[PDB]
């Protein structure tokens, strides 16, 4: 309506009918919610690593929360978050502020570096980290001793590529396509969205106001209500897109909730 | 044996139940408790060769040292026949001092 | 009353080089979970509706 | 004895009968015409209007 009385009027005949998009709306928003507390949410304590750390040769530094920094990340993830980048239309905040998704995943980590797999099912066991990895290498079907005889060779590998990987994410563009993509998405939908407000469909003017102080009311309601019917079909069109998006989006959450139960808190 | 499939800690089995439009499943788990410090050793030298474990880990309850495994403690002695033999005490970092007791030469006699 | 969300408890599990901690007791635990499998079926005719 | 346990079930059926009871309520909205029911619109005015 655009804060028109006669509209609100000639619409009260349509019946309930946007009670509909707002209760799906929601349903969408109570989704994304869950979505994400099922995904990180899975510890029933917070770990702290100890300000010791000799892990064996290894080195985590790279990934591991810097307090020096305000917002208690690391390199890495302070490199993916700078690579990537009204009518009633609302955006609310998530539940979770991403200092406390930053929590979850440093407790995630300190808990498996200290504990192993142990933690997944019951109280966290501490462990040398040494010996963790022997019953790693013991699981995919190769002898102990291969690892206390190569522990400096290992070691040095696994800088070596970490500091790879770091290199090739700061230095390579276009690798987090997934997410840059659905933000694309959804911005150009509300953009489309909202560019739809300026169309005759048949009618003499596409503002209100005009069509109002124009014409005698038996002969203005008429394009009243095509611009009714032109808006809500349009409302209707943006619903059903929204819906199909969050039903993609929340299969593709589950996969990752499984992932992270099944490779991260045990060996698979 | 994907871990927190069904289940939270260690499967061990399930029962199906029937409901107005849906299933439900009792799982029943193991869940470990009633922990205790010890200390640990990866490998142990012995007349100038390293013995790892067959399958268990090394503790030492303050001046003895057994091999348990590595789910519920249950020391027992380190002997010839729960422990393999490769190379010399002189490349492991954290190996320490011990004597392997065999049974062969005491029952000789 | 209004207050910040608590992620939960707090522990700093202790680490050390040549130290670890093995279970003695164990407790078996049954849990539970739901799942639906099927709705209502209906049926609408368009000439009686409409 | 602790009740709302089966969240999901009762779910499911509450968003069933919620949509069939609006696709049932529409059925009163006059939709810009000059009376909700057929039968009156029938037994007043003529075919051509
Ligand atoms: C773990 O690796 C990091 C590499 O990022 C090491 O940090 C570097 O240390 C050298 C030596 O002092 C410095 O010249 C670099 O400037 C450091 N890099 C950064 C980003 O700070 C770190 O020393 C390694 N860990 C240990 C225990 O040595
Ligand atoms: C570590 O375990 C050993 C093995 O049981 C203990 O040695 C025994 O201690 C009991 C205590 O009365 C004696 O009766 C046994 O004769 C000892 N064994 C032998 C072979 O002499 C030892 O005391 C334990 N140490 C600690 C600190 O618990
Ligand atoms: C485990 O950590 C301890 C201390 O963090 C290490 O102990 C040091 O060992 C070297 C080598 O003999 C000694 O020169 C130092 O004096 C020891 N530190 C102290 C404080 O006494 C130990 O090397 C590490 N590795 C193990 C035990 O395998
Ligand atoms: C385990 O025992 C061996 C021999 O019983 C020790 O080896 C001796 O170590 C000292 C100190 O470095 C040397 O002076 C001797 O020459 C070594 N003897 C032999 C035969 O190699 C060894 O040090 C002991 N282990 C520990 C951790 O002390
Ligand atoms: C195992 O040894 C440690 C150190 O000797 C015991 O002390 C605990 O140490 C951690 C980390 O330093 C603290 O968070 C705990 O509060 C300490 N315990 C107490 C009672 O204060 C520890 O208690 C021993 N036992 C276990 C099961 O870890
Ligand atoms: C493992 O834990 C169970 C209970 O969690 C212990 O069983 C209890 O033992 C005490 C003392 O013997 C009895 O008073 C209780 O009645 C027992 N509980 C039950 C349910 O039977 C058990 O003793 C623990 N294991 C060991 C080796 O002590």
């Amino acid at each position: 309506c655009g804060d028109s009385t006669e509209c609100s009027n000639l619409l009260l005949q349509y019946g309930s009918f946007c009670t509909q998009l707002n209760r799906a709306l929601t349903g969408i928003a109570v989704e994304q919610d869950k979505n994400t507390q099922e995904v990180f949410a899975q510890v029933k304590q917070i770990y702290k690593t100890p300000p010791i750390k000799d892990f064996g040769g290894f080195n985590f530094s790279q990934i591991l929360p810097d307090p020096s920094k305000p917002s208690k990340r690391s390199f890495i993830e302070d490199l993916l978050f700078n690579k990537v980048t009204f009518n009633g239309l609302t955006v609310l905040p998530p539940l979770l502020t991403d200092e406390m998704i930053a929590q979850y995943t440093s407790a995630l980590l300190a808990g498996t570096i200290t504990s192993g797999w142990t933690f997944g099912a019951g109280a966290a066991l501490q462990i040398p980290f040494a010996m963790q990895m022997a019953y790693r290498f013991n699981g995919i079907g190769v002898t102990q001793n291969v690892l206390y005889e190569n522990q400096k060779l290992i070691a040095n590998q696994f800088n070596s590529a970490i500091g790879k990987i770091q290199d090739s994410l700061s230095s390579t563009a276009s690798a987090l396509g997934k997410l840059q993509n659905v933000v694309n998405q959804n911005a150009q939908a509300l953009n489309t969205l909202v560019k739809q407000l300026s169309s005759n469909f048949g009618a003499i003017s596409s503002v209100l106001n005009d069509i109002l102080s124009r014409l005698d009311p038996p002969e203005a309601e008429v394009q009243i209500d095509r611009l009714i019917t032109g808006r809500l079909q349009s409302l209707q069109t943006y619903v059903t897109q929204q819906l199909i998006r969050a039903a993609e989006i929340r299969a593709s959450a589950n996969l990752a909730a499984t992932k992270m139960s099944e490779c991260v808190l045990g060996q698979s | 044996k994907r871990v927190d499939f069904c289940g939270k800690g260690y499967h061990l089995m399930s029962f199906p139940q029937s409901a107005p439009h849906g299933v439900v499943f009792l799982h029943v788990t193991y869940v470990p408790a009633q922990e205790k410090n010890f200390t640990t050793a990866p490998a142990i030298c012995h007349d100038g060769k390293a013995h790892f474990p067959r399958e268990g880990v090394f503790v030492s309850n303050g001046t003895h040292w057994f091999v348990t495994q590595r789910n519920f403690y249950e020391p027992q002695i380190i002997t010839t026949d729960n422990t393999f033999v490769s190379g010399n005490c002189d490349v492991v970092i954290g190996i320490v001092n011990n004597t392997v007791y065999d049974p062969l030469q005491p029952e000789l006699d | 009353i209004a207050y910040t969300m608590s992620l939960g408890a707090e522990n700093s599990v202790a680490y050390s080089n040549n130290s670890i901690a093995i279970p003695t007791n164990f407790t078996i635990s049954v849990t539970t979970e739901i799942l639906p499998v099927s709705m209502t079926k209906t049926s609408v005719d368009c000439t009686m509706y409409i």
